[PDB]
């Protein structure tokens, strides 16, 4: 599923986001925007032998199991297929542990190179929330 | 699969250190967000605080900074120090996974000059 | 911090009836309430998280519902081994805070 920019902004203020551990909702679509294009089932792999998965481009090698990651950690404990589907659940779930660490946001590389630093709130502007 | 266990003194003294072991059985340390939570004579819950995957750590702010959170991989164990305590930190210690999972069975911890 | 009041302070019901536990938060804390239930000699044992999410091994007669401020913890039919403390826990800021329980009982 390729989600709207306003859909997925409504989507995930009902999933809680906005304003979850001190980022602002716009910090989150603004991550979707760049991280997968807004596409759930977007994957990505990497050098290293894992894999980025979803919406929100989550790792098989720190967050999620795929299998077939070297040196695997699974800190979400649940399987990267979860992160694939429409609904978006189970990535924000994730997300949310991942934001509690110390490194906040900047475990996503999109967000950190487009979206810190500008007016995310643009991202939320506009929208029937 | 995953098992928790706290370890530690019973009676502590005021002023005194209190530490607590928690041996985590089934997975590593480095595979999961850690906490303590801590309960008093009257039913009260206290989130004393958690350490994450990078190292950084959490406490609760009521712990006014007499509270650490240690890990030791080689042990597959991590630790809560809590310094200076005083009557008011006799409870039922316990630790568990951030997802709220996986508990320990806690362990009670009284504070008295005794 | 975030406060949390739960409501009844404690609730008498006879097994078979159902029950509906409140949790209300200080500020808006979108979904991110779970529910925990406690019983005398044991740890807590997370029932229901974000709000509404059910977790596996749960006795499906448990649910939960809200957002923002308002949240419930429902028991349909509550039985026997339902009898004990029940807590709710923000985690959309930090400190994570605890609601201050509800005790359910027979009556």
């Amino acid at each position: 599923k390729v989600f709207g920019r306003c859909e997925l902004a409504a989507a995930m203020k009902r999933h809680g986001l906005d304003n979850y551990r001190g980022y602002s909702l716009g910090n989150w679509v603004c991550a979707a925007k760049f991280e997968s294009n807004f596409n759930t089932q977007a994957t990505n792999r990497n050098t290293d032998g894992s894999t980025d998965y979803g919406i929100l481009q989550i790792n098989s090698r720190w967050w999620c199991n795929d299998g077939r990651t070297p040196g695997s950690r699974n800190l979400c404990n649940i399987p990267c297929s979860a992160l694939l589907s429409s609904d978006i659940t189970a990535s924000v779930n994730c997300a949310k542990k991942i934001v509690s660490d110390g490194n906040g946001m900047n475990a996503w590389v999109a967000w950190r190179n487009r979206c810190k630093g500008t007016d995310v709130q643009a991202w939320i502007r506009g929208c029937r929330l | 699969d995953v098992q928790l266990q706290e370890s530690g003194p019973s009676l502590v003294k005021p002023s005194q250190t209190l530490s607590l072991t928690c041996s985590v059985t089934g997975d590593s340390i480095t595979s999961d967000y850690w906490s303590w939570i801590r309960k008093f004579p009257g039913n009260r819950l206290e989130y004393m605080g958690y350490v994450s995957y990078s190292g950084s750590t959490y406490y609760n702010p009521s712990l006014k900074s007499r509270i650490s959170i240690t890990r030791d991989t080689s042990k597959n164990q991590y630790y809560l120090d809590l310094n200076s305590v005083t009557t008011e930190d006799t409870a039922t210690y316990y630790c568990a996974n951030w997802d709220g999972d996986y508990w320990g069975q806690g362990t009670l911890v009284t504070v008295s000059a005794a | 911090d975030i406060v949390l009041t739960q409501s009844p302070a404690t609730l008498s019901v006879t097994p078979g009836n159902s029950v509906s536990l409140s949790c209300r938060a200080s500020q808006s804390i979108g979904n991110n309430l779970h529910w925990y239930q406690q019983k005398s000699h044991e740890s807590p044992r997370l029932l229901i998280k974000y709000a509404s999410q059910s977790i596996s091994g749960i006795p499906s007669r448990f649910s939960g519902s809200g957002s923002g401020t308002d949240f419930t913890l429902s028991i349909n039919s509550v039985e026997t081994e339902d009898f004990g403390m029940y807590f709710c826990q923000q985690s959309d800021s930090w400190p994570y805070t605890f609601g201050g329980g509800t005790k359910l009982e027979i009556k």
